[PDB]
């Protein structure tokens, strides 16, 4: 059973191997042009609804009307799919937010943001387990005389940093889960000094993506940019991502949506402009499991 | 590492003509810039980084 | 001709043993009013910073694991007396099993738990562990909670830590000097080096830019300004 | 019958381990006002003379390299007390990586750097290194400069050493006694023996005729008269 | 994969080998008439334009008229060649020097000596990288009643020793690079004792080839001899030699030309004779790369 | 000898207006400043280098007899050469209309009565840029916009190498 193979050589002969043990774990580590501009691993680079082979975007009775599409991205090059081997899952439009010359950014979590959306939300709380992918459609228009740029980031397991410097990992379930409402980024860290009666919530610094890493590198995550000059909307198609095939939607949030001003909003000459950002999100290829009496969370 | 022997040269940006805007529009604006490696790229000799540390550590 | 990307493959990148912890034990004079010291470490990659930062380039990982143990000892007091060669017992106590309360006790019988009996002065000890996760992959980040707060039940019961799954993921390493109390005291240290073998990684992330502050993603005031001053038009 | 030239082949000529350096470390009594001594050596073939003279028969060379480490220790003071067996850590710090400032510090975690943990009293340690040059061959001589003096810029900035390429070619070896401070002190020494394997050489040169004087080709006054007196018509 | 082979034997049976490791570096060392007058490795012995198969010597508009040719040598048996896988490069005649009954010798460095030669020099300073080979033609005639012998040596990486005994490797770029002008050898070492304001220059002792090695052995280097009795000129064809395929011509000098009186100039009976030595050099198979604004060195 | 690619760059806003006539003239001999003597523009003045050289709305005779200016006086509507600007279009040309485009590219062949010539003594092509329609903006009494010229020599070749020509350009 001796295994002979080519040695790791320079560029101007081989070695032999025998496995002594029954468990593979015991085994030694087995070590494995024209156009430079081309990506080695495209999918890791944020492809388009176009770029993997896949306008009126429609789910159930809900439907987006979109010319914008080169502005879309399929996370990790992977399209949503059923746990293999429903019109509760449709497009829900969340409460519109306002972008101003001084906004630092906004965040949301999935499924959390959708927890009260019609039959979807119901299905979520009546079952132990649930899984779902998403289509995130960020809407934000302005004039040809306005300027600015939004960075729309979809982060897997988006754990955010807390307000305390005396204790760690202590943000309350209530605070961690804002629902549709949102949750927002800040320009500076402000430690919750109230010892006795703790705020127990996140303190997300913008240039650190609220998680201890530099915002400039947030682009290694599935993302899209809204440049007011060229486009008014972004569409992110998100797959179910997890260390499990299915999980508790109530205990665990799979994806995080982060929206930050890469370039600040500016208009004509007004000292203080504003424009709306509307998020319409739809759950995809979704399925639930382990039906029983309804979960009634202490959200407060 | 910064070393004269293996220096790589200079990147610089300029105004070819100039930025021109009409009235009722912002005279100042921002450009963002990005970098990455091309597919002809590679690295060698794995090593520890200085970009993080435990000074307080004791090993 | 032609450059290879081999040394930057995920295996090659992690193909090194890294110090994940230092355990301290001892073997005192029997007389002594204070107890014989045995070590109890909770297995993790987060007590040290370097392997942690490297793993955290990724959200999820899957790998067989190799642990190597470097044991060193020394004399505590001026004394001038001596000690015969020490034998160490490295017991793995999996979540559920009886944790030792004394260098002495029955738990060290180790009938079902894996133990390593190491002889001082010999080649560093070494074993391999399979991918032991209860999930399909080890999770480097968990944006969630262990348990959900129910409106009904009381506030305290429903509570749990952010970002944490099981109170006990992988159990613990218990270490002791098997030799009996010696007139002159010796203190020893066990260094645990960890290397991931047969590894796979998913969902990439940006490297940690600011000092770690505990097991989570949290950061500390006054450590938040990593970048250096350098003017725009200056090479 | 027929004589072979085999033992004078370039491999056979260098097919020997040569002392390239002696590193000194120690492990003192914790009490001590002075710091625990750890070694930091900058890798080179030029600290000793013999391997250097042999290599310098040639302008350019290419070879895989084998390093062997002989470790010896001894007692410093009259003392009469003792020490348990020492374990040494030989860390390779490549150009760029954090250089250790203390026997103690985080750099020794060695997550990505190669380290050798050597146990005193055991067969001398040994590893192999590939041809690690950034050029197509190691250059034994460089008639040039690291950088060119620009008329424009100031005189000081444009300056550099003659015959030198990178401020740091191959990085450094950092060595320490892993064991903790011991009541009675022990001093140790590490001898590094170097042997070139799988070697190729180009552009031959005459052997060094006068005493070496630093890393370069420089010579010292008073060492310039190697040859002996012998009259023309005398056998 | 066991490898069986013949043992290293006397002259009146074999051994076995298996490679245990994946990297060749880990591998053990693998150990490999009629007319005595013949050279084992000729190329290492300084061949002729004739002796490898290769008079009017001409490059671009420049041209040498030569009978002398058995007096030529192709360094390392290797002819100049293009970096594989121009009339700036022609014959330039440098400033003539004078050989006297007391000259100790002369040296030059390439490309340095040619740094101001027409378009060649320009090309050198406008590019990051450049490579070139050379044809060195040393000219020196006398009468049938004159006598003497010049040793013309072409040294690869000709690092020369400095003037200081308090500090090493300290010769300034300016001093190391004389340009066409030259640079000269000395009979004795004179340590620059001016501590405070250092001369920072070479002190090349003739019998030590200015580098700590004995002149008598300089012949292991590509060379040629001008024996006034038999010939008045020497031609050395030099290949690009380096640890790299191409390099910085400004930072690094590839070849060194050393000319030393092996046998002292003598004439008829004059107590103090003189004769000229003229160097004409041409760059060969030459190529440049990495064009940008011009390098303006602080040569002084 | 050499050919050329002339790339004229000039951008403005959708509220600016104007039109540039970019003309490439073969043997573009220009008229001089004198009315007492002819064909007398100095080599120095005839050859401005990169700097340029400019057109004028009116002819102003260099009257300084004793110490002559010895330079060109190029009247715009006469293409600086005695011919009407309106007809300059019979020459290889292109128009930059601020309304429709911000740049022009002219690919010029080597043109001459010879296969090759002295580049130092003789200029082959002349580039003339004139405002066919005047620059105007929104309402500013006095606007401005930049015109940048990027030029590349093409299929080019040289001959008869020797010591360098050091001209008395002044
Ligand atoms: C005799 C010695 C036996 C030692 C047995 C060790 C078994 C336990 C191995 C646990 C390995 C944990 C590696 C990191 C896991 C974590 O990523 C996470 N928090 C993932 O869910
Ligand atoms: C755990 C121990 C690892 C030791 C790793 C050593 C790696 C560094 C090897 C450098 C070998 C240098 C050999 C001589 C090189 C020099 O000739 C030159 N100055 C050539 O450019
Ligand atoms: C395939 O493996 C058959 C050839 C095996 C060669 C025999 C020698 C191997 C010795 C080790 C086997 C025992 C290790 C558990
Ligand atoms: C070719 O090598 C096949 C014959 C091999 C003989 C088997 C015994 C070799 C034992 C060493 C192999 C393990 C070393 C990594």
């Amino acid at each position: 059973g001796a295994q002979v193979s080519s040695q790791k050589v320079g560029a101007h002969i081989n070695y032999t191997t025998i496995n002594y043990y029954r468990d593979s774990a015991s085994n030694a580590a087995s070590k494995q042009i024209k156009d430079v501009l081309i990506k080695t691993a495209p999918m890791l680079n944020s492809p388009n609804i176009e770029a993997c082979g896949y306008l009126q975007l429609t789910l159930g009775n809900s439907t987006i009307t979109t010319q914008e599409a080169a502005n879309s991205v399929v996370a990790y090059g992977r399209w949503p799919e059923y746990l293999r081997d429903v019109a509760a899952c449709r497009f829900y439009t969340l409460d519109t937010v306002s972008w101003t010359k001084e906004s630092r950014g906004w965040w949301w979590k999935l499924p959390d943001a959708l927890r009260d959306m019609g039959l979807f939300g119901q299905n979520m709380y009546y079952h132990y387990l649930g899984r779902s992918g998403y289509t995130v459609h960020v809407q934000c228009n302005a004039s040809k005389f306005h300027q600015g740029a939004l960075g729309v980031f979809a982060v897997p397991e988006m754990c955010l940093a807390g307000d305390s410097n005396t204790t760690t990992m202590h943000t309350s379930y209530q605070n961690a889960n804002p629902g549709e409402k949102g949750g927002t980024f800040t320009g500076t860290f402000t430690p919750d000094n109230n010892q006795t009666s703790p705020a127990r919530r996140f303190c997300p610094v913008d240039y650190l993506l609220g998680n201890g890493t530099l915002l400039g590198n947030a682009f290694v995550f599935p993302h899209q940019i809204i440049n007011l000059r060229t486009n008014n909307c972004a569409t992110l198609v998100l797959p179910y991502v997890n260390s499990l095939s299915i999980d508790s939607m109530v205990k665990h949030n799979n994806w995080g949506i982060a929206i930050l001003p890469l370039a600040p909003l500016n208009f004509a000459s007004e000292s203080s402009p504003e424009i709306p950002i509307t998020l319409t999100i739809a759950p995809m290829c979704c399925e639930f499991n382990g039906l029983r009496n309804i979960t009634l969370p202490r959200l407060q | 590492i910064d070393d004269s022997f293996t220096e790589g040269g200079y990147i610089s940006v300029f105004y070819q003509t100039r930025i021109v805007v009409p009235l009722s529009t912002p005279r100042e604006m921002d450009i963002l810039g990005f970098v990455s490696a091309c597919n002809d790229f590679s690295v060698r000799l794995l090593r520890d980084t200085t970009h993080i540390e435990q000074k307080a550590l004791a090993q | 001709q032609h450059r290879s990307r081999s040394e930057s493959s995920i295996e090659s990148f992690f193909a090194r043993g890294a110090c994940v912890t230092i355990m301290t034990v001892d073997n005192p004079a029997s007389t002594t009013n204070k107890d014989k010291l045995f070590a109890v470490w909770k297995i993790t990659y987060k007590d040290t910073v370097q392997l942690r930062r490297k793993l955290e380039f990724f959200t999820y990982s899957r790998f067989d694991m190799e642990l190597t143990f470097v044991v060193t000892a020394n004399f505590t007091e001026t004394n001038n007396g001596h000690a015969l060669n020490q034998v160490y017992q490295i017991m793995y106590v999996p979540p559920g099993a009886p944790v030792p309360e004394k260098w002495d006790d029955y738990t060290w019988q180790t009938s079902s738990n894996p133990s390593i009996f190491y002889t001082y002065g010999t080649a560093p000890a070494r074993i391999s562990v399979p991918y032991v996760g209860i999930s399909n992959a080890y999770s480097h980040f968990y944006d969630g909670f262990s348990k959900v707060p129910l409106k009904d039940q009381s506030a305290a019961l429903g509570d749990s830590l952010y970002g944490a799954a099981s109170l006990n993921d992988f159990g613990i390493l218990a270490v002791r000097v098997v030799n009996d109390h010696n007139p002159t005291k010796v203190t020893s240290k066990i260094r645990v080096y960890l290397k991931p073998k047969h590894i796979r990684v998913w969902c990439p992330r940006p490297p940690r830019a600011v000092a770690y502050y505990g097991p989570g993603v949290d950061y500390k005031d006054g450590t938040l300004t990593p970048l250096s001053t350098k003017d725009l038009t200056t090479y």
